[PDB]
């Protein structure tokens, strides 16, 4: 009867086409009429004519339901996409009744799947922004196949990610994250959003929409690959999300989370603890107050030489011991946590640069706390400071190594010195070095922060006669008294300071 | 003296 059964859907009158409609859907359900039906291009394009043209909603349901059960093969499969189908049921996604609505997007998303080149058509017939406007529909299953969907269409392609963004895709996506419990729809949602993640441009709308509390809620569901997806989508926008508020609930799951068996969980936690806790004063008391010091001092000690784990987590030990209030305390407690050993020890290799322009920053935010002199000392920061304080100052000679900038090793490396330069017994040992000729020789470098660090340790040198007579047979009065006139007030007062304690 | 507590002053700006 499919010969015949063409025409009466291509005729006027509503029965006609409606009797013809609820009368190929039947020929659809049994398998030897439907084999034939797929068989068929005239049928195949007869339905697709009438779905999109269709007034009476009974019509729209019974053409809606027949592709979609010709879409279980791959004879009807390519048949809906050759006869012009993709372009049909992305017109039906804007359908109000949801019978054509569930019809449509299963259909399309069976040929996302299985169909070559659908992907491709479906993004030409602006299927994405059909998508993201029905992320706002309560069906779970429904939203399931939807943000599938938009999943198997934004991997990997990036015009795909920008017409999401532009579609109000984050936020209709952070929005089925706090509000559903469906494992599969969280799951699916955190791979879209974890796609839209590693864009620049998905990231900020991402987190102004308040994903990242909302990813914060799932970090404890039983569900490994959401948790997992929830914390590689973390990781990405952590370093756009340095502003937000109500991120209480947030770092104390992360911080507990670094406690865990799981290798991939500790370094999501730790590299989103990192990023979180720069430059937010609030962010950085949150985490101590939840025992982050213990924690992050713990996870160093786990990781050895996993440098993937221990350069994020000494970067946050870095923020959380300097410029807030806790800072004092931050910095006994890496001590009364047994951590000072293990950080002087990353100092030396096979530590790369990453991981030791971290460490030198936290050893210099670790010394400002006068209880951490004597045990820093005896770990061996000083001579380990001072050959790497060498080495790079020996490669910015040269008339950027593994990313880092070398010249920062060698502002890093002279300002933890001069901090430890504070303590005498710590004087004793920076003198006994020979650097004294090395710290004369940094002030005629261009770099301001690196003159005023060196004329820093300078001015603690040479509170003892014998070391200021041996920096001034250095010829160091002539760039001090230069200094004194420097644009940075900060050189000025130090190349002063150095300049009276020569009193003698 | 007026020299040093400048010092000072500066060394707390630098890093606390
Ligand atoms: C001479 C003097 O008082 N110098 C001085 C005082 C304060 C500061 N403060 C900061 O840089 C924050 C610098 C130099």
């Amino acid at each position: 009867a499919i010969p015949e059964l063409t025409k009466l859907l291509n005729d006027e009158d509503q029965v006609v086409v409606n009797k013809a409609a609820v009368m190929v859907h039947q020929l659809s359900k049994k398998e030897a009429s439907r084999h034939a039906i797929m068989r068929s291009p005239q049928m195949v394009s007869a339905i697709v004519r009438t779905m999109q043209n269709t007034n009476d909603v009974e019509t729209a349901r019974c053409t809606a339901g027949t592709l979609h059960n010709l879409s279980h093969h791959r004879e009807g499969l390519l048949a809906i996409f050759k006869s012009g189908g993709i372009p049909a049921l992305v017109k039906m996604l804007g359908s109000p009744v949801d019978s054509v609505l569930f019809y449509a997007i299963t259909t399309l998303h069976n040929l996302l799947l299985h169909q070559e080149g659908a992907k491709m058509a479906v993004r030409l017939a602006g299927g994405l922004q059909k998508m993201v406007a029905l992320l706002n529909k309560t069906n779970v299953k429904f939203l399931a196949i939807t943000t599938d969907c938009l999943q198997i269409l934004a991997y990997g392609n990036q015009e795909s990610k920008l017409i999401i963004l532009a579609s109000g895709g984050p936020q209709a996506l952070v929005n089925i994250m706090r509000t559903y419990t469906y494992e599969k729809l969280l799951w699916t949602t955190s791979r879209v959003l974890k796609v839209l993640s590693v864009c620049s441009s998905n990231k900020p709308a991402i987190v102004e929409a308040g994903g990242m509390q909302a990813l914060g809620l799932h970090l404890t569901d039983p569900s490994q690959r959401l948790v997992q997806n929830c914390l590689w989508t973390l990781r990405n926008l952590s370093d756009a999300a340095t502003k937000q508020e109500g991120m209480e609930g947030l770092l104390g799951t992360l911080v507990q989370l670094l406690g865990s068996d799981d290798i991939n969980v500790v370094t999501c936690a730790a590299g989103i603890l990192s990023n979180l806790t720069c430059n937010n004063y609030k962010n950085k008391m949150m985490v101590c107050q939840v025992g982050g010091i213990e924690a992050l001092v713990r996870t160093v000690l786990r990781a050895g030489d996993r440098e993937d784990i221990t350069e994020p987590a000494i970067c946050a030990l870095r923020h959380l011991t300097s410029r807030h209030q806790e800072a004092e305390m931050a910095q006994n407690a890496v001590r009364l946590h047994y951590g000072l050993p293990v950080v002087v020890k990353l100092l030396h290799p096979p530590s790369h640069w990453p991981l030791i322009k971290a460490t030198v920053g936290l050893i210099r935010n670790l010394a400002l706390c006068p209880a951490n002199h004597a045990p820093l000392r005896e770990q061996g920061a000083i001579p380990r400071l001072v050959q790497l304080l060498v080495r790079a100052h020996q490669d910015t000679q040269r008339r950027f190594v593994e990313g880092v900038r070398m010249e920062e090793i060698v502002e890093g490396c002279t300002g933890a010195l001069h901090i430890l330069a504070r303590d005498v017994h710590n004087r004793i040992v920076i003198r006994g070095l020979n650097t004294i000729p090395l710290f004369v020789q940094l002030l005629y470098s261009p770099i301001e922060n690196i003159q005023r660090v060196a004329a820093g340790v300078l001015c603690e040198l040479a509170q003892d006669k014998e070391a200021a007579e041996a920096i001034e047979a250095e010829g160091a009065t002539a760039p001090l008294t230069e200094l004194l006139h420097s644009r940075n007030e900060g050189v000025a007062t130090y190349a002063a300071a150095v300049l009276f304690r020569m009193s003698e | 003296p007026a020299v040093m507590e400048c010092y000072e002053a500066a060394f707390i700006c630098h890093y606390v």
